[PDB]
RNA sequence: UUUAGAAGGAUUGCCGUCAGGAAAUUAGGUGCGCUUAGCAGUGUACCGCCGGAGGCGG
């Protein structure tokens, strides 16, 4: 019945992020005492004498996964794809990836560079006007993921039925306090220069762009060819690939083009590790076209 | 007891004969065979046995000698006389019968066949090559001197082949009518020079150049040809001139 | 063009529009005006096909 | 073994006078640009040191 991706084929997001700003705090006084940050022209950013503690404030929009394709040019491959996808929503809720992705929240891998050398951590998650208890940090590897932490699991829920369609958006913002020590450095984004290092600055004040710690929230791969032999996390893209070390971990049929034109053009039931990649990477979305 | 393909690329001539006394243009195309078969006797006296045996004609750029007027002719000029052996050998101004001379860059592929053919035999041809003429024109420099194998390493330009049915199939009367109809129709065809034909028997007479050859009393014929370039060709064979000889006629054909 | 370029950068030039870090709504103003629909023909060279449009 | 072989075109020169391009104009109706992204790569190398040039310490 089909034969071809069809010639305008494309996806929106369904995790959009803000972007984040830097204050200083003092730790003892935290939740009662806020003070800018600003960049000191190289360009370079370093805390007050006074004071020795960052402050990271993001906030996150969660949208349902069905009403996320923007354009599609036959409406049989709409069809089949909103039909794998209450398949999927039959199985399996949408609950290990959110899983996932509260874990990358909680393991604090946001904080790139700033996460090396600290001394305490501390992660609050505000939804609506409830906030759930905190997060300790330390205490959360880099390549694991916990599956019985029951504040992680309440907010996954929720994320997970919102994802699914039983709600129709969902809020959350997130606050963050790292007590690295006075006069030490903080280590901001960097700008795109079409010489010199220029940081970026968001409303005076300096940040993080969307995009890096959406890059953090993604590292949610762990269902590649080869992962037994490097049995590390892979942020989830295409041609599946890491610029950490120089390889590409997904180049030939179990890349994203082949494992779509193998469910929806010839109807074969994949395993649940493809379906969770899948799934994945139409929660990240693009544009997935092809000519003729 | 081999067989191969040498170039001779973009040789500039001065002052090549341009009179055929019913065309006045493109020389004959028997000087260009001569000067194939004088390169050959020459290249055979220094031990080097070869045999060219066909020759391609490929066209680069040309001047006539002489100018074009508002209307569009041309107008051909002539060097000034000098002394001419005769009953008038000793006056100061001499007689001016009729001349035109012609300016060329050609480039030759030479169908050669010898025992050996390797690149001494183009360093040899480089040796033997600057005592020589074409038509009667003197050669200031050549550019490169080398073995070809394919069409794709022939360079760009244009070369001369024999279009004898598009005078065939035209008009009629006579063969001179049919030339004008046949130059009337189609623009992108020159008369040629092919060669001789007989009009008496073959004997000794005297005052010959050699006195120990046989000898004839000839008249040139004249055909049809026309340019195509060398990126539509299809095979070498086919713009390779060579000679054939009936009784009574010396002629250089396309087979 | 896979085995050559999979892994190379890409730098990108783009725009955007974000709200404020002290606000939560945004406000979109903007007007129509309503004209008669017989009053509403430019040209037509025929006055025939005009009386029966009317 | 090439319609073969050979060739000084030269000297001199006043284009000039005059002049009206000019009048008229209806370019008009319609409209979705747009889905994705870590400025990374390491971000750059300091004082010396004897020697005199040439070679190690922190």
């Amino acid at each position: 019945t089909l034969k071809s991706r069809p010639e305008n084929l494309s996806f929106a997001r369904c995790l959009n992020t803000t972007e984040a700003k830097f204050w200083q705090t003092d730790f003892l006084k935290r939740h009662t005492f806020k003070l800018p940050l600003l960049i000191t022209d190289s360009q370079s950013c370093t805390l007050s004498t006074e004071c020795d503690t960052l402050r990271i404030d993001f906030g996150i929009k969660v949208l349902p996964v069905k009403e996320s394709m923007y354009s599609c040019s036959d409406y049989n491959y709409r069809t089949a794809i909103y039909q794998k996808i209450d398949e999927y929503i039959a199985e399996d809720g949408f609950l290990t990836l959110a899983k996932r992705y509260v874990n990358n929240i909680a393991n604090a891998r946001f904080l790139w560079r700033n996460r090396k050398g600290a001394e305490i951590i501390e992660t609050i998650v505000t939804i609506e006007d409830k906030e759930y208890p905190s997060f300790n940090s330390k205490s959360f590897n880099l390549d694991t993921f916990v599956e019985d932490n029951a504040t992680i699991n309440e907010i996954a829920q929720q994320i997970a039925d919102t994802f699914a369609g039983k709600r129709e958006y969902l809020n959350i913002y997130v606050t963050c306090f790292v007590k690295i020590g006075c006069a030490m450095e903080v280590y901001p984004s960097q700008e795109m220069t079409f010489k010199g290092k220029k940081l970026f600055k968001f409303e005076g004040s300096a940040g993080m762009h969307s995009q890096k710690i959406n890059n953090a929230l993604r590292t949610i791969d762990t269902w590649y060819p080869d992962y037994t032999t490097y049995e590390f996390p892979i942020p989830v893209e295409n041609y599946g690939a890491a610029r950490s070390i120089g390889i590409p971990f997904r180049p030939d049929t179990k890349s994203f083009y082949k494992l779509i034109d193998r469910m929806i053009l010839k109807n074969e039931d994949l395993p649940i590790e493809d379906k969770h990649y899948v799934m994945a990477i139409l929660i990240r979305g693009g544009m997935f076209s092809k000519k003729q | 007891m081999m067989k191969g393909y040498i170039l001779l690329e973009k040789v500039n001539i001065e002052n090549a004969n341009a009179f055929n006394n019913i065309i006045v243009g493109i020389p004959a195309i028997t000087s260009f065979l001569g000067f194939a078969r004088a390169l050959e006797r020459k290249l055979n006296a220094k031990e080097i046995a070869i045999r060219i045996n066909g020759v391609g004609l490929e066209f680069h750029e040309y001047e006539l000698k002489g100018y074009k007027n508002k209307r569009g002719q041309y107008v051909t000029s002539c060097p000034l006389p000098g002394s001419i052996p005769g009953q008038n050998e000793k006056k100061l101004d001499a007689h001016i019968m009729n001349q035109a001379y012609i300016d060329l860059n050609m480039s030759f592929l030479l169908e050669v066949e010898g025992p050996h053919v390797d690149m001494s035999t183009c360093k040899s041809i480089k040796s033997t090559m600057e005592t020589l003429r074409i038509a009667g024109g003197i050669i200031r420099n050549y550019k490169k001197i080398r073995l070809i194998d394919t069409l794709a390493d022939i360079p760009y330009g244009y070369f001369l082949t024999l279009r004898q049915d598009n005078l065939n199939d035209a008009a009629g009367d006579d063969m001179l009518d049919k030339m004008i109809h046949a130059l009337q129709q189609e623009d992108t065809l020159v008369p040629i020079a092919v060669g001789f034909k007989a009009l008496s028997e073959v004997g000794h007479v005297e005052g010959q150049r050699d006195p120990e050859k046989d000898h004839c009393f000839v008249e040139s014929i004249f055909s049809l040809g026309g340019f195509e370039c060398s990126k539509i060709l299809e095979d070498i064979n086919s713009c390779l001139w060579r000679y054939k000889t009936e009784e009574g006629l010396y002629l250089c054909t396309i087979i | 063009k896979l085995e050559k370029e999979i892994m190379d950068p890409n730098p990108q030039k783009s725009q955007s529009c974000t709200l404020s870090t002290e606000c939560d709504t945004l406000r979109i103003d903007f007007g129509i005006k309503v004209l008669p629909v017989k009053e509403s023909m430019y040209s037509c060279s025929d006055y025939n096909y005009r009386t029966a449009i009317y």
